[PDB]
């Protein structure tokens, strides 16, 4: 099991602890979710070389790092834009779940930062 | 049964039968039932991070096309008529060499039902592969998993769940690894979705925690026991310099080449482990010991050496069993 | 393998016809297997190595080309002066000894060119070939033989075992020039030597498989560890 | 953990309708009809991986006879899982059988019997190996069963015990001649520190040498063995030793 | 061949401890039988002891151990209910037997001890 | 038009005896051959054979294949090989061989209008090679691929290299560890025997083994260990313990890398120049270790 | 000098042969029917096995 | 023969560096420092400096 808490909401660097079996949940991803709207796949991040993936909304705008010391994932925002104002969720994903994009693949989830800048 | 009756019935189950067609097909998904029978797994290799399994797979599911009536008893075919019928086309995600068993025949199960139902078996060895964490090795505890998956079909066409839930699989008291013990298995059931669509998925997972009888066997017990003969090189007495400086290094070149020896016969992680952490400090031990012996020699002639002697006779015991006790205390 | 098949009999001036690989699984052909084959294998590129031809009285040429992992018990006790006799048996497999019968050819055994051979441990001294009955449950068989003498050669174990065993046992009696009073320095050699001989002959004899007897270089082995041992004790 | 093993495979069983009459000779066919035949789906339980042999042609083997009995014969490579008692190794006997079975068919379908009795199995007597000796063989038959049913099962078990000569001209010998020479420290004067005690650390490392030399070949179990147990008093002997001139 | 012997017969612990060729016979099963009907599965340890199965109408009351080297298999029953009457049998399996709960599989067998609540 | 060739091909195919070669009775069919070298990944003196893949190519002329109007070459799918008649070329020399098998059978088929087939396969086949290592590192081996017709005479048959010394291409692609491609040669010859004269070709490259590995492996080792037994003159002569220890020491390290030589090699009969160089040098510190005592 | 890669290799092509009319949806035929179909006659270069 | 299509996916993989640092670098120091420590043996100990 895996326990995460993202924290840390225009140079903004959010920043998503977890804590517990994160071995078996290698992958890790950030996702949006605006008021009202559907969630949807802001970026994913790979354990151990932080193999980055991004969505093409985001893409050179948004960046993703990984420690593996603190166990901490960083989402530092750039060039943001008032579209940008949304409930940032931090998700872990295990070794054979199948496509990034897609939060169903997603065992756990964090609670949401809002961002409104 | 004049086994005539017999041949016209299985003949006409056939004879209008297309294999490319799933059974309902544009219809409500086929629900195909599955269960495992474990027969054993034979290797857990951490060089190759994979694992041997041997099993008896079986899947189950429902084809009108294939219903009868008349006999009013299950029909055990000949294997081969398993070549005739629509099979779903599960997979093992996770598996880097499988094959099915092939003497005296191809040992396949294909048995009918009066109602269309279709059970098949198979006898599968599988190598499947098992990502695992050596950060506490060798006192580690490894999750491997089997994933079971439609390959073609998505969950509009296909669905899978597990006969008889919890007790679907079973022979998990049969595996006799020496090195390993199963202390659990878990079954998952769940859709997976990709870029196609989504796809079926089952789950069985195992833990196995390792064996530490063989480790303290082979590597601590000759880590200490190398120790103390380090420690023997305080009780002889300061002159006899060859004697004392043998002994340091014949305890520095044993640790090294106990070393080399552990660390040749696994996986290249870039990690510590717990057994490089205890070695370490072994080490770094009968190294303390070869200076403190040098550091004596320094002081005496060349520049009191009694009391050193005892001082370090006194606490080299103490603070190795210290170290012993934390560590162990650490990593349990 | 050649045999007569009055079925296959064609007349017309055509005197021998060339059958591709297809007509190889149309007709009959002999079921002969290796007895004694731990793992054979026939060669399929470019096209299936094998080749058929028809005569028109009747006659039927099979012809194959097979690498073949034949077992060959060793008797290791003169090792590596032991001489072996290897056999190749061969059969078949369905039909007893009133149903198919085997014949050597004049001149069956051909060896071309022995230095192109990929032996290098041994010598190919000779062959020879037998022909028996052999009883066994589904009926009598006839087993066709061929005996291959091979005798091994002396160079890597010399080289490796023998003169190093010597010159460390010269080793051990250089101890003898020395004084009396340098007792770390003769103790050393003697300690060593007997390390020494130790290693060479688990390296000596991790060269075979684990048989449960003695050989020559083992009891050449022992007899130079006696020597080191006994100027030690000296 | 594994035996590798070579065999041919014999079955007998009468079939009705391949009965024939005015033909007074048993009829040897082609083995490729084997296709166009029921043959029992037999299968070894314990197999880890076999194969049938195929040079020149699939060794298998159909008879029939005028009654209706047919005669199948396959030549079988097969290796079987044999697990292991390694506690008295290498003073130890194990017992190594191979499970044949039926996969589809329970026993109201097929019965299964050891054609010849005891006599069954042959050639086990002329099998040697460097390592072991034949001691035993038996034949059980039984009934197993499962969940879907009773399905017959044969069993042909054999009773192999080590040949000790290897280890005692590699392990034992060794190691007591190494003891041996360690106890020359005593009879060496007391003054010659040099000596004694570098006669001591290379007994000792000979007994660790000699100790890792061993365990390679052996799989990686928890428990002590005798070969151990053996080592480990040569190595507290030597130890003792060097403990004696300290 | 192995010869079993049992003992025992709140909560009530009984002990079956084997002799003979216990390596052959892996698998140690505890079973149960009342007047009127047949022997009925109860709970079976492996040689390893880490697995470990049980019937349908005995989960978490009863409990199975396996003490090696003294080479003994325990069966604490916990919250005895009027129906847990019956004699208990100890019984050993063969490597390649199949199906714990199918007593036909087993070879050897216990006395019986009778427990009455 | 596209149908026009569309039962174009049809109508070749059709009546096609797959059985008979092209001029059954005529003069033999002469059967030029390529091959392109992808890699030679393995060259093992232990198992004494190297494993070569190659594009395997075979030209040759079929009457009954021939086509008119259709001005361009038919690239056909490679199962249509299982209807045309083909040579049946073999290696002599090789020990285990495929085509590989992915995605589809790595296999080619080209028609042209007058009747040539182009047959292309790719091929990894593990050849064996006999290794005089007698002059080990420093040797210079000869390894080849012996090219037969299994059941065709001369008479039926005809193999040759086509454009002569041009046929084999790739030969620089060739990149081995602890090897070089010198030279490559291509020959043609016919084997006689009473029974008829058959076909044969040979690619033969000589293989050069680079000896820096080796400088840095055995000899300079052996360099260092003897100059370890030469620094024991400048120890006194009343050091008992220094002396013998060092040259002792020398000698047991000797016979050390000895053993580590030879670990991956077969067990020739004859001695090697490495033989010869470390039997020199163990000479060299047994003799100083003598001097001493 | 070579590594092992395990994937899911997807070709997209289209064959005007195949076009049917009627059945509006996919058709995820079984996989025995590709031996009745032309394939791209794709491979890997520099695979060895 | 003539101009063919080709694909091509290309991976630049970076090593860690971590194992070699505990495997190979780390014991050279040691040894070296026991190299060194003989400078703090006195003379007259050939067999033990030696
Ligand atoms: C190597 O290791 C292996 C594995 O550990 C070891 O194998 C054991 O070997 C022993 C023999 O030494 C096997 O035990 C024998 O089993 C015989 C079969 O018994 C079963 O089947 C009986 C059915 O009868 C029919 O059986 C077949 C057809 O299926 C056929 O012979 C006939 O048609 C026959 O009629 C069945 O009755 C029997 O019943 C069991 O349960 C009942 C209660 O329900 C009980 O009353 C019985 O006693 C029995 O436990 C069983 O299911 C069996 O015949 C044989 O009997 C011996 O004893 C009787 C007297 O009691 C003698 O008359 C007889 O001649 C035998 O001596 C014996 O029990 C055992 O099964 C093997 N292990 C396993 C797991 O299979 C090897 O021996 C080891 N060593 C070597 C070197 O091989
Ligand atoms: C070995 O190591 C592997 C590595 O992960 C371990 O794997 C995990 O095991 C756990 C079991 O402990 C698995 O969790 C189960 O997952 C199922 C899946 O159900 C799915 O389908 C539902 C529809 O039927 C769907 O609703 C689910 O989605 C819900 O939940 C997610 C996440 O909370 C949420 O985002 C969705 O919106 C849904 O709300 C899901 O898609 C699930 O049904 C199980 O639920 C049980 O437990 C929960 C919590 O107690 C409880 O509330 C439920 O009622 C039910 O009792 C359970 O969560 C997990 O999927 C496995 N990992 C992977 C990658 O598959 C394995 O356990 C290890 N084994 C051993 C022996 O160590
Ligand atoms: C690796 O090792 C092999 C084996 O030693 C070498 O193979 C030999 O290579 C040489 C060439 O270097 C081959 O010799 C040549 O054979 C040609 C074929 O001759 C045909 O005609 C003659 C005469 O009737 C027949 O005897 C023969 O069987 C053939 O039918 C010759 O034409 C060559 O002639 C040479 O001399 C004439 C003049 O006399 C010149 O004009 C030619 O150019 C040429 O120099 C020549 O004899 C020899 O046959 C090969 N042997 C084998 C067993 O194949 C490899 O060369 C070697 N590889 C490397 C790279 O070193
Ligand atoms: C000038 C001096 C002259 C000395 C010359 C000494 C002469 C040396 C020959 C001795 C006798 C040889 C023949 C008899 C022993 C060898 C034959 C033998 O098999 O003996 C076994 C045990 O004993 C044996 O292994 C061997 C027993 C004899 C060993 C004698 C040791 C000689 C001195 C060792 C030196 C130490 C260093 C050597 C190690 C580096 C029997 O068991 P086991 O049922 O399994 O087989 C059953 C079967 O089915 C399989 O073998
Ligand atoms: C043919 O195959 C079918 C399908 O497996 C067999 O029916 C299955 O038969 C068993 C045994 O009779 C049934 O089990 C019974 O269930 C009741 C109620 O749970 C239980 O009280 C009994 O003790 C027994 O376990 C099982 O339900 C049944 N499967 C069904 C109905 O889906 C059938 O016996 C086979 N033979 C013939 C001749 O049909
Ligand atoms: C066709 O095949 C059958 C089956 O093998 C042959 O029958 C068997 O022939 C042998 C030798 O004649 C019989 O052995 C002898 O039987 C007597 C009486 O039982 C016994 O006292 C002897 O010790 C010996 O075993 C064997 O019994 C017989 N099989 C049966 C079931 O009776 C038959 O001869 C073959 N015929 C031809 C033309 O090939
Ligand atoms: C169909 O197949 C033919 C036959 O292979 C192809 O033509 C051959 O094509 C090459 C390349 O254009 C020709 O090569 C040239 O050769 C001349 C004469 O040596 C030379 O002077 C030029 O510099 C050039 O190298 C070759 O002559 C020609 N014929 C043969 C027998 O090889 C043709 O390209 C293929 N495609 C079509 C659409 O026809
Ligand atoms: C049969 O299979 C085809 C091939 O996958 C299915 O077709 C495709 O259908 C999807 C959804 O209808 C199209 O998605 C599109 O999404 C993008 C991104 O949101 C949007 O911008 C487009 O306007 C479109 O809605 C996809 O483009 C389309 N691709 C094709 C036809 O090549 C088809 O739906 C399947 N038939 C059935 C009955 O499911
Ligand atoms: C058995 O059924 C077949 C069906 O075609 C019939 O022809 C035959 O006469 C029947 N025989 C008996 C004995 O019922
Ligand atoms: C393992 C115990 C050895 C005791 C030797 C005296």
């Amino acid at each position: 099991q895996v326990q995460l808490v993202e924290s840390g909401g225009g140079s903004l660097r959010l920043s998503c602890a977890a804590s517990g079996h994160t071995f078996n949940y290698p992958i890790m991803g950030w996702f949006r979710q605006a008021p009202g709207k559907e969630r949807e796949f802001v970026g994913a991040i790979s354990w151990s070389g932080g193999s980055t993936s991004y969505a093409d909304s985001v893409k050179d705008r948004f960046t993703i790092s990984r420690d593996n010391a603190k166990n901490t994932v960083y989402l530092e925002m750039n060039n943001l834009k008032p579209e940008d104002t949304a409930v940032y969720y931090c998700a872990a994903k295990g070794r054979y779940s199948g496509g990034l994009y897609y939060p169903t693949n997603y065992d756990y989830w964090g609670q949401g930062t809002q961002v409104t800048v | 049964g004049n086994m005539s009756f017999v041949k016209e019935t299985v003949d006409k189950l056939l004879k209008g039968y297309d294999i490319r067609l799933r059974p309902d097909f544009g219809g409500p998904p086929v629900c195909v039932g599955m269960n495992i029978d474990i027969a054993s797994i034979d290797m857990v290799s951490e060089v190759n991070m994979d694992y041997t399994l041997t099993m008896y797979f079986q899947q189950y599911w429902r084809d009108k096309r294939l219903a009868y009536s008349g006999i009013p008893l299950n029909l055990t075919l000949d294997n081969r008529v398993a070549d005739q019928l629509w099979v779903p086309d599960t997979y093992f995600l996770n598996d880097k060499k499988s094959f099915v068993h092939g003497v005296t025949v191809k040992n396949r199960m294909i048995r009918l039902h009066p109602d269309g139902t279709v059970l098949y078996g198979l006898r599968i060895t599988t190598t499947a592969a098992c990502m695992m964490d050596l950060r506490r090795y060798p006192l580690d505890e490894q999750n491997c998993t089997l994933e079971i998956e439609s390959y073609g079909y998505t969950t509009d066409d296909i669905e899978f769940y597990w006969r008889g839930g919890d007790k679907a699989v079973t022979g998990v008291e049969r595996i006799e690894l020496p090195q390993f013990s199963i202390v659990e298995h878990r079954l998952v059931s769940r859709n997976v979705v990709f870029a196609t669509g989504a796809y079926p998925r089952l789950s069985l997972s195992f833990r196995l925690k390792r064996n530490i009888g063989y480790f303290i066997l082979q590597t601590y017990m000759p880590s200490i026991l190398i120790t103390i003969l380090s420690w023997v090189s305080f009780w002889i007495n300061y002159d006899a310099s060859a004697a004392r400086v043998a002994l340091g290094i014949t305890t520095v070149l044993t640790m090294t080449t106990i070393n080399t020896h552990l660390r040749e016969t696994l996986p290249k992680i870039p990690y510590v482990k717990a057994i490089d952490m205890y070695l370490m400090g072994c080490f770094v031990f009968v190294f303390l010991a070869l200076l403190e012996y040098a550091f004596v020699n320094y002081i005496f002639f060349g520049r009191d050496v009694n009391a050193i002697d005892r001082w370090s006779r006194i606490v080299f015991p103490f603070t190795f069993s210290l170290f012993n006790l934390v560590y162990w205390l650490y990593y349990v | 393998q050649t045999w007569y098949d009055r079925r296959l009999k064609f007349n017309s001036t055509i005197k021998v016809l060339r059958l591709n690989s297809n007509m190889v699984g149309k007709i009959w052909i002999p079921d002969t297997f290796f007895r004694n084959s731990k793992k054979a294998d026939a060669h399929w590129i470019t096209t299936p190595n094998r080749m058929l031809r028809i005569w028109n009285d009747g006659r039927v040429l099979y012809t194959l080309r097979l690498t073949i992992d034949a077992e060959c018990q060793l008797q290791l006790h003169n090792f590596p002066m032991d001489e072996h006799s290897c056999p190749l048996e061969f059969s078949s497999y369905g039909y007893p000894r009133e149903e198919i019968v085997y014949q050597w050819k004049r001149s069956s055994v051909e060896v071309g060119d022995t230095r192109s051979w990929r032996l290098y441990q041994f010598s190919f001294v000779g062959l020879r070939n037998t022909t028996e009955v052999v009883k066994t449950t589904s009926g009598d068989y006839v087993v066709m033989s061929v005996y291959f003498d091979l005798s091994r050669r002396m160079g890597y174990f010399t080289i490796q075992t023998y003169i190093p065993c010597t010159l460390i046992v010269v080793l051990s009696w250089v101890s003898f020039w020395i004084n009396k009073d340098a007792v770390p320095a003769r103790t050393s050699l003697g300690i060593t030597t007997v390390l020494t001989m130790t290693t060479l002959s688990t390296i000596a004899r991790k060269s075979l498989p684990k048989v449960s007897y003695v050989t020559a270089m083992d009891l050449f082995v022992s007899v130079c560890f006696i020597f080191v041992f006994s100027a030690l004790v000296e």
